[PDB]
C-alpha cells in the first residue's frame, strides 16, 4: 500500500482566490501535500497555468504520469491516460496549454486527475496526487465567469 | 481400445445396447485423456445399430463393435475404437469453474408416495455434486445449497453465488416419478418407474440463465409396492432405478461439459492491497505462476423492466501471478499508475 | 441420401 | 449502488435530493427512480462505502 | 459429420 | 490399445 | 518379498482377492521402508486379475502372484515383489504434521437401529486416531474432539486448531448403515450391511478444506437381527463388519498420506523471548539440532463475502535450532536487528 | 504408468 | 528533525542521547512494523555510523526517508552495540503515534522557509 | 527377500 | 535386525 494524497469528500474544497479583471485564480488544497492552482491572466490569447505547489519541494526531476482516474464511487469505469509531464527539482509542477484545460474538463466530469511519480523524499517510491472533484462545479462556474470578465489585452 | 459396456435392458434391446456402447465410449475417452465435452454430441449419431460408424471432425474416427452379449439379463458390449487426443482446444487453457449445486425439488409429492422417496431430490443433488467434483474435467464443486434459484430474482442469484464463491449455480425440478404396471400370467408384475428432470444453470456474475435441459428415463422398480426405500442407502442406488439415475447424472455432467467448458473462465478480484490483488482461483483450479491476466471492469445492471443485463468496460491493466496458494492466488499489477482503478468484483481472463 | 433416425430430448414424454 | 427511501414520499423531494448529491459529487451520480427512492452509485469496498455514505448522508 | 462443441466465448 | 477397467469412488452407491 | 494377504469374500471372489493383494502389498511396503503414500495410487491399476503386473515410475516395478488359496472361507494370497526404497522424495525431509480427529457423526440414526450401533461414529474416530498415530509415517495425532467442523465457520476451525495445537482437523459423516437380506432355502439368511463415509480435512491455519473423499464398503452382518452389538467390544471389531471398517480406516490413512504428506510442514511460533523463539514442533516430530528455518509472516483474512483467504509476507529472517525438547524446540534468530518483527503465529519452513 | 503422488507445495 | 532556511533542500536528524556515545559503532537503520501490524515484514533502510561523544546524525535522503516511514505508520529502528551496556545490542525506535498532525505542521513550516541563508 | 509377519498393537480390536 | 531402544535424551 503506497502513498496517495487526495482530499476526502468531507475535506475537499475549492476557492476563488483572485477574482479581478486582470487575473483569475482557483485553488484546490490537497491535504498533507499542498495546493493545485489554476491561474489565468488578461492577455490577447487564451492562457491557463496549472501549478502543483508542494509543501516539501520536489527532490529530483521525475517523469510524472497524468491520468483521469475514476473515483471509488464509480465502479465499472476505466481510467483514461491523459499525458506524461516532467516535474523539475525544487520547482512547482507546471502544466500548460490544452492540458490544463483538459484537467479542468476531467474534473468537470466527476473524475480525479491523478499525477503519479516517484518521490525523492519518500525513498524513491511511487506516490499519487489526486485532485478531488467534490464541490468543484460551483467554483468552476465562478472561475469561468471570471475568465469571461478578463481584460482582452495585456 | 479394449473397453466393456454394461447396461440393463428395460423395454428395448436397442436402448440397452446403446447405453452399453455409450458407457464403453465414455470409459475409452476418459482413459485416452480426450475431452469428455465432445461425447455428448456423438450420441445422436449413434441411434443406428450399424456395426461400423464413420465420423468426421472428432477425436474418434471409426467405431467397430466386435462382441455383444446378454449375460445376466444386461447387455455387455465390447468395442475397439481409435481416439486422437488433441493437445489444443478451447477447454485446455482455462481455469476450472466453481459450480454450486442448488436445490433440486420434487414438483409433485404425490408421485413419490410409492417407496416414500421424498428426499430423492436432495440425495440426487448430492450425486450431481460428487459427479461434478470427482468426474468432470473443467469443474470444481463448492458444495450444495438449500435455497431455490429462480430467473425472476437475478439479485438473489448473484448474492448466493457471492456467498458460496460460485461462478455458476445449477438447480432443477423433478417432474415425473410415476410408474406403470406390466402384468403377465406366467410371471409376476413388472413396475417400470419414470424419472424426469429439468436442469437449469444460472450465471452467478449476472444472474442470467445460461443452460436449460430436460431429461427423462425409465427403469424397473424392483422393490415391493408397499416397501419403503431409503434414498441414501445402497439398496436404492444399486437397483435398476439407481443405475438409471446415475446414468442421468453422468449425462448431466457431459452436457455441462459440452456447453460451459469452452466459455472463458473469469476469476474475480477478491481483495486489493495497493499494487497486489487477490484472485478467488488458486492452485487447485489450474493457476500457475507467471500467468498473464487481463482485467475487465464489471458493471452488470438490472434494466428498467427488471431483467438482468451485462456490461464490461475494457481496461488497459494486465496482471501477473506472483504467489500461488491452494485456493487463492496473488497478482501484481503491471501498470502501477492504473492500480487505483481496480475495485473488488472486477473480473480477469488469462491471456493466451 | 439417407436421413438419420437419432432421437432427441422428449418434449414432455 | 445504494438507495435512499424518503420518509415523506414526493417527486420534487426525490429530485431535489438527487440534485444535491450530483452537485456535491458530480454529474450522473444520483437518480430518482420514483417518488420515494433515490439511487446513488457507491464503492464496492464495504469500508469505502461506509466512508462514502458518511459524506452523502450529511448533505443539506 | 458430428456437431462441434461450443467454441470459445467471452461473457 | 487396451483400456483399463479399474473402478473408482462411488458417487452415491 | 514374502508376504501374505488375508481377506474375506463378501460377494465377489475378485474383490476378496484384490483386498488380500492390497494387504500383502501394504505389509511389503511397510517392511521395505518405502513410503505408504504411493500405495493409494497403485490400487486403481490393480483392478485387473492379471498374474503379472507392470508399472513405471514407482517404487515397485513388477508384481507376481504365486499362491491363491481360499482356506476357511477367506482368500489368502502369497506374492513376491521387488521394492526400491528411494532415499529422496518430498516427504522424507519434512517434520511430522499434527492432526486432530474431529467429530464423526451418523447422519441418519434410523440406520443404526439394527444392533443399536449409535456410537459407531465415536468409536470409529477413535480407530482413525489410533491409525494415524501408530501406523502413519508423516502424521502425529493430538487426540479427538467433540466439536463439529464446518466449512461455513473458518474462524471456529482456526480457534479449535489453536486450542488443540493441530495443523489439520479431520472429520466426517457416516451416510449409510443400511443392510439387505439375501435368502436361500438350503441355508440361513445372509445380512450384508453397508458402511459409507465422507471424510473431510480442514487446514487449521486458515480454515480451508484441503481434503474431501468418500468411502463405501459392504460386509456381512454376522450377528442376530435382534442382538445388540457394542462398538467398543472385540465382538464387533473382530467380525466381518469390523474387518471391513478397519480396512476403511487404513484406506483413510493411505489417502491422507497420498494427499497431505508432501505439503510443506509449517511449524508455528509459540513464544518470543527476545532473540529466541519457541516452536510448536519438537523431538517427537523429527526436529534435529542445527536445522535452518525460514520465517513467513502470516496474514490470513476473511474476505468481504465471508470466505477464508491466505496471505503470507516473505521475510528476511532465518532461524536455527538451539535446544530441542520432546514436544517443543528453541530457535535463535540469525538476524538480531529483525527480531522485533517476529510475532506469535508466524510460520516457518525448514530450509532444504 | 502409475499416477504420481502430489509434489511439494507451499501454503 | 531540523530544517533551516537555505537555497537547497536540507534536513538533519539527530539522535541526541542523555548518556553520550561510548564508542564509534556501525548502526543499522530498519523500518520495523509496530506490534499492531501483524503480517508485515521489516524493511532494511540503511547502515549508518554513530560516532563517539557525538549525537547520531542522519542526513540527505535518509532523513526524509525516516519521516516517510513514520508517515506510513512504521517504526524507524536504530540497532547497535552500546558501550555503556557491556557492548550488547540495543534498539532505539521512533514512535509513529501522534505523528501526523505534527508532520503536517512541520511540512507547513518547511513550506514557509526563506529561500536564502 | 522375505518380509516378516509379526503383528502389532490392535487399533480397536 | 532388532530396533534399538530409545537413546539418551535431555528434557
Amino acid at each position: 500500500m503506497g502513498k496517495r494524497y487526495v482530499a476526502t469528500p468531507q475535506q475537499s474544497q475549492w476557492e476563488m482566490v483572485v477574482n479581478t479583471p486582470l487575473e483569475c485564480q482557483l485553488v484546490h488544497p490537497i491535504p498533507s501535500f499542498g495546493d493545485a492552482v489554476f491561474s489565468s491572466r488578461a492577455n490577447k490569447k487564451i492562457n491557463l497555468d496549472f501549478e502543483l505547489k508542494m509543501r516539501r519541494p520536489m527532490g529530483e526531476t521525475r517523469n510524472v504520469s497524468l491520468i483521469s482516474m475514476p473515483p471509488p464511487w464509480r465502479p465499472g469505469e476505466h481510467a483514461d491516460r491523459i499525458t506524461n509531464l516532467k516535474f523539475f527539482k525544487q520547482f512547482d509542477g507546471y502544466v500548460g496549454g490544452q492540458t490544463a484545460w483538459g484537467i479542468l474538463s476531467e474534473l468537470e466530469k466527476g473524475r480525479y486527475p491523478t499525477f503519479s511519480y516517484q518521490d525523492w523524499q519518500s525513498r524513491d517510491q511511487r506516490i499519487e496526487v489526486a485532485l478531488s472533484s467534490v464541490l468543484f462545479q460551483n467554483k468552476y462556474n465562478a472561475f469561468s465567469d471570471c475568465i469571461s470578465n478578463l481584460l482582452k489585452y495585456s | 481400445y479394449e473397453v466393456t459396456g454394461v447396461a440393463t435392458i428395460v423395454s428395448s434391446e436397442e436402448t440397452a445396447r446403446l447405453h452399453a456402447l455409450e458407457d464403453a465410449l465414455f470409459k475409452a475417452v476418459n482413459f485416452s485423456g480426450a475431452d469428455i465435452g465432445s461425447i455428448s454430441n456423438l450420441m445422436p449419431l449413434l441411434e443406428e445399430s450399424r456395426n461400423e460408424y464413420q465420423f468426421t471432425n472428432h477425436e474418434v474416427r471409426y467405431i467397430l463393435v466386435e462382441s455383444e452379449r446378454k449375460r445376466r439379463g444386461k447387455v455387455e458390449v465390447k468395442i475397439r475404437v481409435d481416439i486422437y487426443p488433441s493437445a489444443t482446444g478451447c477447454h485446455t487453457d482455462q481455469y476450472k469453474k466453481t459450480i454450486l449445486v442448488g436445490n433440486i425439488e420434487v414438483a409433485s409429492p404425490q408421485q413419490a408416495v410409492m417407496g416414500q422417496i421424498y428426499q430423492v431430490g436432495d440425495d440426487f443433488s448430492r450425486v450431481v455434486n460428487r459427479q461434478l467434483d470427482q468426474t468432470s474435467r473443467s469443474f470444481v464443486s463448492v458444495g450444495t445449497t438449500d435455497y431455490s434459484i429462480s430467473s425472476n430474482y437475478p439479485a438473489r442469484t448473484q448474492m448466493i453465488a457471492q456467498d458460496n464463491g460460485a461462478q455458476y449455480i445449477i438447480g432443477g425440478v423433478i417432474t415425473d416419478l410415476t410408474a406403470t404396471v406390466e402384468s403377465q400370467l406366467l410371471q409376476d408384475d413388472i413396475i417400470n418407474r419414470q424419472f424426469a428432470l429439468e436442469m437449469k444453470v444460472f450465471d452467478g456474475k449476472t444472474g442470467h440463465e445460461v443452460f436449460n435441459k430436460a431429461y427423462r428415463e425409465v427403469a424397473r422398480w424392483p422393490f415391493a409396492k408397499t416397501s419403503q426405500v431409503d434414498t441414501r442407502s445402497a439398496r436404492f442406488w444399486a437397483s435398476t432405478y439407481g443405475e438409471m439415475m446415475l446414468r442421468v447424472s453422468r449425462n448431466i455432467m457431459l452436457d455441462l461439459e459440452s456447453e460451459l467448458s469452452c466459455k472463458i473462465t473469469l476469476p474475480e478480484v477478491v481483495a486489493v492491497f495497493g499494487n497486489t490483488v487477490t484472485m478467488d482461483l488458486g492452485r487447485m483450479h489450474g493457476v500457475k505462476e507467471g500467468d498473464k491476466l487481463q482485467l475487465w471492469h464489471t458493471a452488470s445492471f438490472i434494466d428498467q423492466n427488471g431483467l438482468p443485463r451485462n456490461k464490461v468496460s475494457q481496461s488497459e491493466i494486465t496482471l501477473t501471478v506472483s504467489r500461488i496458494y491452494e485456493h487463492e492466488a496473488e497478482l501484481t499489477i503491471d501498470q502501477p499508475n492504473l492500480a487505483s482503478s481496480v475495485q473488488i468484483g472486477d473480473v480477469m481472463n488469462k491471456i493466451l | 441420401c439417407a436421413m438419420l433416425e437419432p432421437i432427441e430430448t422428449d418434449e414432455v414424454t | 449502488y445504494i438507495t435512499f427511501n424518503l420518509l415523506e414520499s414526493d417527486f420534487t423531494t426525490a429530485q431535489r435530493m438527487a440534485d444535491a448529491v450530483n452537485n456535491f459529487l458530480g454529474p450522473q451520480m444520483a437518480s430518482a427512480v420514483d417518488a420515494t427512492s433515490v439511487r446513488v452509485r457507491a464503492p464496492r469496498d464495504v469500508s469505502q462505502r461506509v466512508a462514502f455514505l458518511s459524506a452523502i448522508e450529511n448533505l443539506e | 459429420q458430428v456437431p462441434e462443441k461450443r467454441q470459445q466465448t467471452l461473457f
